[PDB]
């Protein structure tokens, strides 16, 4: 009941840039393996204890930030379910720990190697210590993302990363077939030890702020090309078909033997006898239909994406020959390319733009082929095993391999044009703590531009809202400088744009109500004359600094507090009389950003769109909450997720009349949810949540729930406990309609009730009374929120039903103490109903991890450290498991 | 001292007003009824900063007190001497906590300090600046 | 009853004996994961002896089969703990207790 403390400690993830996961191809080696070694650990540098975890985690949903968050804080590889770790004798996932047994449990000691192994065929993650294997595995995770390793660590340990060899040796041999970990390094970046989803930067003069990364997803290293299905290939196009082969045929021999290559059985360049040297009608067997289809899909390609070609000329095709070689190219069995002429024709501009989307589509093509016989991308070159290092469609690809595809398209091309035939995570913004509004004065403040991009500086209102980007609204004047341009509530042109670095030095005058922004020491100037931003500004609460970083993008605010670190104030703003935003103040200024978590929050009384009203039971009908769309005409419709303010725990297990020997000694409580006719209930998700769900989806399914199963045995199978942990249990609303009726708009409304039994975890649901086949297990000290998700297809969109059934103690007595035992719906006021948010406001940490968690690529490994102490005191929410 | 002698005489208005209507002089594109577009207006309100430098913060204190000696149509040398009569009421360094940034701005990064003691100087360099200051209060209104 | 754990491995010869003071550093928690008592905020150790108890006798059970430095999660039970009379302001009657001990005794 009452707001508990205490005092916890700050925790923080490192990640090497390796990211592999599983898709329909093209990045698969189904199995991945790197070791972590720990150096020193100190167990009670500070008073609570020492955390470290390794494991993997995934790129989509893994974001601890420091500070507080889900249970008592401190969150790393473990808890938010979104990653699967092991401290020493427990695996963590979800939230809870579950002990593990291993030949010699102990913590994370000094001298540990610590192996983890993903596996994607079978979706599992398996750990073993100091060469012996832990018992026990996560199961059945969804591959929605990328997965990279993690180690979470908190102020006193010091562990190193043993990748792959030469990015640090092993100490045990890998289970076969599994990579090194030192593959899948997207040869476009290098490798590096870097935090996960950071919003502050140490930099040169100070804290840089960042905005949101630009992660990549599962299905970009995948290939797909455009549609050449439905080709037709006439016969004028039909006819050169093989014309066109032998052309880039020799053409890459004579590139093959630039290197020296010559005609041979065996393949080796230490040999030197490839077999390459022949004639496109002498070639070999295997990959001569290959070679064509090739060729031919160099046409397709032209012909499905347009510019429909002609014949323009077929004399000067007649009478063109082969251009004279040297001998170089002859070659001692005694093949002799045949380049034909190429000087003769010239690509228009437009051939040369047009030139590169040809390559871009061949070597996707050909990477299809390749992920269809079974190849991989491998930073390692291995023939034998079906790899090298170039499947990465187009977009992730060194440039100096870049320019032989299209170097071999352009010759192409220009042999087609020759022979005639003429062809034809939104925004972070940045703020100011609302004890610093200013109404009095005149104030200046620099931020500094690091990058070029999407970034809005200037003043706000102490209302401000987060999910609404700054100048859409009257609660900001912002002036956005990738084009140049002032937000208040449109977007008319303010000057020029930034560059690599550009102070802006923005200054706000409430004595006359103007704001004015200001260039590297250039008062900046509006169309006509204007040589003010905003004018006749109503004061009201107040004004505060703004910044509005957009998605890869790094600024610099620059508040006060050294008026010698300003750069540009001399210049412009001090002779006419701005005091720095901060000058008489011993500690910087304290800023709030938003941060992207969904959490649930209650419906605002005055909603544009949803309404929520509560009737009370009548003699007939239990305590109700509605739910209405009152602008179901022409105005906002979305997906929403809602549960009830409450939860209810699980206690530890280590006519229509009544009778008291029972109802007053059951432990099941039941609550029902109606859809109103009209509303599809294909659109609706009737269930309950624990208190970490933080997905806010728009295309919300049964196949989108976060779900992982730990299995735990003996030293050889034999599993006893097979645990399956997630965050949502509902059933879709779309399983309870008959097919006779699917098909139309019913009348009759559909009651779906769920009913929980908080002494033995079962979970069951009942549709109009008819009990389903669905059922759901949990485990003792676990908090369910009634949950209900729904689409609004209509302006009685859903209503819950606090009821009751026969001896079934209705949903008000389990989650209060006073009606333990009272078989009569309830419904007091602190039972209301919470929506989803997609971002919420945040304060940023006075002191971060100071020491910066320094980390080296030594020989030995990569070495990550972390030194210093750091505690906060936390709040922690007994209702709802945050902090 | 152009700008007073334009500000202290109507004719010179008169006639600069007379000679933009009848030339059609834009008064605008040099700088990128119409006084707010005067060409000795904008050029004062570009140099006014270089003036303002030369002025210690202290000398903030008898800007004021030069504001109003010159409000009743006081020359110069009056101004100077009424200024040099009492030159010890500017200062209140320790007094104020505004002051201590600005004088150590002032102190910091430019050169020599007017060779930090110079009374003969303060009363030019203040007498100067309040004039300017007055003069540009009429414009505006 | 208890269930002693370990954490971290301890020398396994050097047991504490009768009439002998023992030197730990604890922390305890409910049987919900909330904590209501820790020595280590304190910054002292907890002193306590065999056959002069001044201590719930699980506890004296878990420190008993301990081994200079041997880290222990043990879990004490009603009818071995505090029991049904409980603690005003402090664990409720019916709730067992979860100590992380380290006997770091010097004798
Ligand atoms: O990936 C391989 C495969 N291979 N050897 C097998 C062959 C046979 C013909 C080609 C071949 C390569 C490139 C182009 N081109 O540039 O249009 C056209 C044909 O490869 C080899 O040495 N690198």
């Amino acid at each position: 009941l009452l707001l508990q403390t205490n005092l916890i400690n700050y925790v923080t993830s490192i990640r090497p840039n390796i990211f592999v996961g599983r898709a329909e191809g093209s990045t698969q080696y189904g199995k991945w393996y790197f070791e972590v070694m720990v150096d020193e650990v100190v167990p009670f540098l500070t008073a609570q204890a020492t955390h470290l975890r390794v494991g993997w985690a995934l790129t989509e949903g893994y974001s601890p930030y420091p500070g507080g968050g889900e249970g008592w804080g401190g969150n790393g590889v473990g808890d938010d379910l979104y990653s699967y770790g092991f401290d020493g004798l427990h695996l963590w996932t979800g939230h809870v720990a579950r002990p593990v047994t291993s030949p010699g449990q102990h913590l994370l000691a000094p001298e540990d190697v610590v192996s983890c192994c993903l596996d994607l065929s079978v979706p599992s993650i398996s750990f073993r210590i100091n060469g012996c294997p832990v018992q026990g595995v996560f199961e059945a995770f969804n591959l929605d993302g990328l997965f990279f390793p993690v180690v979470s660590f908190s102020a006193g340990v010091k562990v190193r990363f043993l990748l792959g060899g030469r990015h640090g040796e092993f100490k045990f041999l890998p289970p076969p077939g599994y990579a090194p970990c030192h593959e899948a390094v997207l040869p476009r970046e290098r490798l590096r030890l870097e935090p996960i989803k950071e919003y502050r930067r140490e930099g040169p003069r100070g804290p840089h702020l960042v905005g949101p990364s630009r992660c990549l997803s599962h299905t970009d290293f995948v290939p797909c090309p455009v549609d050449t299905v439905q080709i037709v290939l006439p016969p004028h196009l039909e006819r050169i078909r093989e014309k066109l082969a032998e052309n880039i045929h020799e053409l890459w021999a004579l590139t093959r033997i630039e290197q020296g290559w010559t005609y041979g059985p065996v393949r080796d360049d230490n040999k030197r006898l490839h077999p390459c040297l022949v004639n496109f009608h002498s070639l070999p067997e295997p990959e001569r239909n290959y070679n064509l289809q090739m060729s031919g899909e160099t046409l397709k390609t032209l012909l499905a994406l347009g510019c429909h070609v002609g014949m323009a000329d077929e004399k000067a095709e007649d009478n063109l020959k082969k251009t004279k070689l040297p001998k170089t190219y002859m070659m001692s069995n005694g093949y002799k390319p045949a380049p034909l002429d190429l000087s003769h024709v010239r690509l228009t501009p437009a051939q040369t733009t047009l030139v590169d989307r040809l390559a871009e589509n061949g070597h996707n093509v050909w990477a299809r082929d390749r992920v269809a016989q079974g190849w991989s991308y491998s930073a390692v070159q291995d023939i034998p095993a079906r790899r090298n290092p170039r499947l990465v469609p187009y977009r992730l690809l060194d440039e100096a391999t870049k320019r032989s595809n299209r170097d071999s398209l352009c010759q192409a091309v220009r042999t087609l044009l020759g022979y005639g035939y003429n062809i034809e995570d939104r925004v972070r913004i940045f703020r100011a703590e609302k004890s610093y509004t200013v109404q009095s004065g005149r104030w200046y403040f620099e931020f500094e531009a690091v990058t070029t991009g999407e970034m809005r500086v200037g003043w706000a209102r102490p209302e401000l809202r987060p999910d609404v980007e700054l100048g859409a609204d009257e609660l900001a004047y912002v002036f956005n400088g990738h084009r140049g341009q002032r937000w208040h509530l449109g977007s008319e042109p303010f000057g020029r744009p930034w560059q690599s670095g550009d102070v802006v030095g923005c200054m706000i005058d409430l004595t006359e109500n103007t704001i004015i922004f200001t260039l590297n020491g250039e008062v900046l100037m509006s169309d006509s004359g204007s040589e003010t931003a905003f004018r006749e500004i109503e004061i009201g609460d107040g004004f505060l600094p703004v910044c509005s970083l957009g998605p890869g993008q790094v600024g610099h605010l620059n508040l006060g507090q050294d008026v010698s670190s300003l750069r540009f104030f001399a210049i412009c703003g001090l002779q006419e009389g701005f005091e720095p935003f901060a000058i008489n103040m011993q500690r910087p200024v304290t800023t709030w950003f938003s941060k992207s978590l969904p959490q649930f929050e209650p419906v605002p009384p005055e909603h544009p769109h949803y309404e929520v009203a509560r009737m009370d039971g009548t003699v007939d009908t239990p305590p109700c909450l509605r739910l209405a769309h009152r602008t179901w005409g022409s105005q906002n419709s979305l997906v929403e997720m809602l549960f009830l303010r409450l939860s209810l725990p699980v206690q530890f297990h280590q006519d229509n009349r009544d009778d008291p020997e029972i109802i007053l000694n059951t432990t099941t409580y039941y609550y029902s949810v109606r859809v109103f006719a009209g509303q599809e209930p294909s659109c609706v998700w009737v269930g309950w949540v624990t208190p970490d769900y933080h997905q806010h989806d728009m295309n919300f399914d049964l196949s989108k729930v976060r779900a992982v199963t730990v299995t735990m045995g003996d030293e050889q199978g034999n599993v006893h406990s097979s645990l399956k942990c997630s965050n949502c249990y509902m059933v879709w609303g779309g399983d309870f309609v008959s097919p006779g009726q699917q098909g139309r708009i019913s009348h009759t409304d559909l009651v779906i009730g769920c009913l929980v039994d908080l002494a033995t975890g079962l979970m069951t649901f009942t549709a109009n009374g008819k009990e389903s086949n669905t059922f759901f297990q949990v485990e003792p000290n676990t908090k369910l929120f009634p949950a209900v998700f729904v689409l609004p297809t209509h302006q009685n969109v859903i209503q819950f039903e606090l009821g009751k059934q026969k001896n079934i103690m209705p949903l008000s007595a389990a989650m209060f103490l006073s009606e333990r035992k009272n078989p009569a719906p309830q419904c007091p006021p602190r039972l209301e109903v919470q929506m989803l948010m997609p971002v919420s406001w945040s304060r940023m940490p006075n002191h971060f991890l100071q020491v910066e968690t320094r980390r080296a690529g030594e020989r030995l490994g990569w070495a990550v450290q972390c030194q210093d102490p750091l505690t906060m005191m936390a709040l922690h929410i007994p209702e709802e498991n945050r902090c | 001292e152009i700008f007073i002698y334009w500000s202290k005489s109507h004719n010179f208005k008169r006639e600069e007003q007379n000679f933009v209507v009848q030339n059609e002089i834009n008064n605008m594109s040099f700088l990128t009824y119409s006084v707010q577009t005067s060409l000795i207006v904008a050029t004062l309100k570009k140099m006014l900063p270089i003036g303002l430098n030369m002025c210690a913060p202290t000398d903030q204190d008898l800007i004021m007190l030069a504001k109003t000696r010159y409000a009743l149509k006081d020359t110069d040398e009056e101004v100077r001497e009424f200024l040099q009569n009492n030159l010890h009421l500017q200062g209140k360094v320790e007094g104020s906590p505004s002051l201590r940034w600005q004088m150590a701005l002032y102190r910091g990064l430019p050169g020599r300090e007017e060779d930090a003691d110079d009374p003969e100087k303060i009363v030019r360099r203040v007498q100067e600046v309040s004039a300017v200051l007055y003069h540009l209060e009429q414009t505006e209104h | 009853g208890v269930e002693i754990e370990t954490i971290s491995p301890g020398d396994g010869r050097t047991f504490p004996k009768k009439g002998q003071t023992c030197v730990v550093h604890y922390t305890g928690m409910l049987q919900n994961g909330k904590k209501f008592d820790s020595s280590r905020d304190r910054n002292k150790p907890f002193k306590f002896r065999i056959g002069k108890q001044e201590v719930i006798k699980g506890f004296e059970e878990g420190a008993a089969q301990m081994s200079l430095g041997q880290r222990a999660k043990l879990t004490c039970t009603p009818d071995v703990a505090y029991g049904a009379t409980g603690h005003p302001g402090v664990i409720p009657p019916n709730a067992t207790l979860i100590f992380d001990v380290e006997l770091l005794n010097l004798e």
